[PDB]
RNA sequence: UGGUUUCUCUUCAGAUCGCAUAAAUCUUUCGCCUUUUACUAAAGAUUUCCGUGGAGAGGAACAACUCUG
């Protein structure tokens, strides 16, 4: 009884800071809130065909949905009022969990895209830096107790 | 911020939330991407130092 | 491409190294092969200017 | 290049210098924010991405200026490129009725436009160094390369005219080549586009023949520079032009369970998948692709929505490509709302570019600058 | 230097004091409205209650087990 995978599932359309843009801009997220009413009274229909917002002078390549205005509200919503910003680009915190506790502690999981070559250098023969570092003695314990 | 905590004795590190001191703008703390570079001058010692 | 065109220096630094152990659980023998893949790709991308 | 352009106007029209003072202060904060006042009076603002324009609108409405400034939906900056070569020579007319410079229009190669845009060739370099790159990369004639004209606007736009179709000692009355009159004409005429008031790109103007006056102080000395700009605008209209929409480079990271959702999202916005391959180390595969910037609005927001929040994309600038159709083509009735993916998009893009001055409605008036003779 | 607990009483709480969250009141808004209370939820600030945090005071249990230094 838990549904914790990452901090990015409920990030774009279910985060608690994202619903403040759903209430202040009076535009509901498709599934998130329960259609809370507007804060102010003036909703729309301020001008039919203004010289700035004319329908003919707009290249509508793709429609601006309600999910677009909730993400970046200042670039899309004309005259906002008390819009709380959302948190952007939660990092890839994905973790390869262990399937069974028979594998050891640190193990190369099969659901990992491996390194293909890993043989870019040409060191089949011993390098001349090894003979140069042959006069570098060492007799102490390593950096941690193994 | 890790270089500031190593230089300054201002222990306000990542106990619960992050300690991003370079992002000074309020929009940089809310959005979390940062929209302004900030120059930082501190005294970072070398190995001799 | 922007730093090499401005005739400046370059010094890579593999930060967030805790994710290779505490977030991937990779073996240490394969971690050196992955860290060499970054330094080969960074020096390979540096061979443009 | 800041391809995205979003207009901004205040709600109350009495607060016009308050939004004008805020746009000046916002231009000093962000370096790439070049607030260019349009000829129609609409204060435009050039931006890079969606997060860049939202961060610029955040300080201008809340911190730099305390006035409710309405911002419309953005639009990408187009281009004015000649796809085909010239069909017929031009015939300009000086107001002193003495000079008549003819120039044909031909496009450049793919490697020549990319090298000039990357500032590889230098106008301050020697004539032999310009001839060596033209003989290697372009492989043209040595006579034409030794007498090439100037470049486009501010010596950086790929609009290198060809002032060597005429011989060297043909007239030599005023300049003999593109030095004084045709130099300022190609530098100013390439800025304001004759198609949709955009920037000219990849247009080599081959000056075939020209007529000069023997007494430049008696005849029109500075009058040939607007006369050549009418000849330069007539050359782009008489070479079958095509508007070039910009592209955006998108590199989205996603796991293998959400991979076809990235391909389905780019297909709705007409994006071509360039290279999809699993990145080493992390199990999230990388998918680098191309996307046209005219329909890339909210593509990062749509890639995170459909892929159950497990994806993340970033838009980088990419070189331009010609949009289909032609703005000078007729018999294309564009719909006012919900347009088609039909190849008549260039006629719709030229009519949508008529919000500013210049290329207004009924854009078939290029014969006023290209009158027959 | 020297005490793990527990119960009583004295302040400030500007820390998600509360990783969760009720009611009433006041000033403005909507819907019904037919007299009124019980009503619907948008904004703000005033109490009550469910609770809590450091720091001195008084009793009980091995305070002696010797805790950190």
């Amino acid at each position: 009884l838990l549904t914790d995978l990452v901090d990015d599932n409920y990030f774009y359309l279910f985060d608690l800071k994202a619903f403040f843009t759903s209430k202040a801009l009076n535009m509901a997220i498709p599934g998130g809130p329960k259609f809370e009413p507007l804060v102010r009274d003036i909703n729309l229909q301020d001008e039919d065909w203004n010289e700035f917002n004319d329908i003919n002078k707009i290249i509508i390549r793709q429609p601006i949905r309600t999910e677009y205005k909730i993400a970046f509200p200042y670039l899309y919503n004309n005259l906002p009022h008390h819009v709380h910003l959302t948190w952007y680009h939660t990092p890839n915190v994905v973790f390869i969990k262990t399937e069974d506790p028979d594998l050891p502690a640190f193990y190369f999981d099969p659901l990992i895209n491996p390194i293909s070559h890993r043989h870019s250098v040409k060191s089949q023969e011993p390098l001349p830096d090894d003979d140069e570092e042959f006069e570098l003695p060492e007799f102490v314990e390593p950096f941690l107790k193994d | 911020d890790c270089l500031i905590e190593q230089t300054h004795p201002e222990i306000r590190k990542r106990y619960d939330q992050d300690l991003c001191y370079t992002d000074i703008l309020f929009t940089e703390q809310e959005r979390g991407v940062g929209i302004k570079s900030t120059p930082v001058t501190v005294v970072l010692p070398d190995t001799k130092g | 491409k922007h730093a090499v065109q401005e005739r400046l220096a370059v010094t890579v630094c593999i930060n967030k190294i805790d994710r290779l152990i505490l977030e991937l659980k990779l073996p240490p023998t394969d971690a050196y092969y992955k860290l060499r893949h970054i330094v080969d790709e960074v020096n390979g991308l540096i061979s443009m200017y | 290049t800041s391809v995205i352009k979003i207009a901004v106007e205040p709600v109350n029209p009495s607060e016009l210098p308050k939004m004008l003072d805020g746009l000046r202060k916002v231009n000093k904060s962000y370096p790439s924010l070049t607030t260019k006042v349009e000829e129609s009076g609409e204060h435009v603002i050039l931006g890079t991405g969606e997060l860049y324009l939202d961060c610029v609108m955040h300080d201008l409405r809340k911190m730099y200026s305390e006035i409710d400034i309405k911002v419309a939906d953005p639009v990408v900056t187009f281009c004015e490129t000649v796809v085909e070569t010239s069909s017929l020579k031009c015939f300009a007319e000086t107001p002193n009725k003495k000079n008549k410079i003819t120039m044909i229009a031909e496009p450049l190669e793919k490697g020549l436009a990319e090298d000039i845009e990357n500032e590889v060739v230098q106008i301050t370099w020697n004539r032999k160094k310009l001839g060596e790159f033209f003989q290697t990369k372009y492989d043209w004639d040595l006579l034409a390369a030794r007498s090439i004209w100037a470049f486009g606007p501010d010596a950086t736009g790929p609009n290198i005219l060809v002032d060597d179709t005429l011989p060297s000692e043909v007239d030599k009355a005023l300049l003999g080549s593109v030095k004084d009159s045709i130099v300022q004409g190609f530098q100013w005429g390439t800025r304001e586009g004759p198609l949709c008031d955009e920037l000219i790109r990849n247009v080599k103007f081959k000056i075939l023949d020209a007529v000069v006056a023997q007494e430049p102080l008696h005849r029109g000395g500075g009058q040939i520079i607007p006369t050549a700009r009418r000849v330069v605008y007539s050359a782009f209209l008489m070479a079958t032009p095509r508007l070039m929409e910009p592209y955006y480079f998108v590199e989205v990271q996603a796991p293998a369970d959400c991979v076809s959702a990235v391909y389905t999202v780019l297909a709705r916005r007409r994006g071509h998948v360039t290279q999809d391959a699993p990145i080493p180390g992390s199990p999230l595969y990388t998918i680098k692709a191309f996307i046209p910037a005219i329909d890339s609005f909210g593509f990062e927001t749509d890639l995170r929505t459909h892929t159950q929040g497990q994806a993340f994309s970033l838009s980088v600038f990419h070189h331009w490509q010609i949009v289909p159709g032609d703005p000078l083509d007729k018999s294309i009735v564009i719909r006012p709302l919900e347009p088609q993916p039909a190849p008549h998009l260039a006629r719709e893009f030229m009519i949508k570019t008529r919000r500013r001055k210049g290329l207004s409605e009924d854009v078939s008036i290029s014969k006023f600058f290209d009158d027959p003779m």
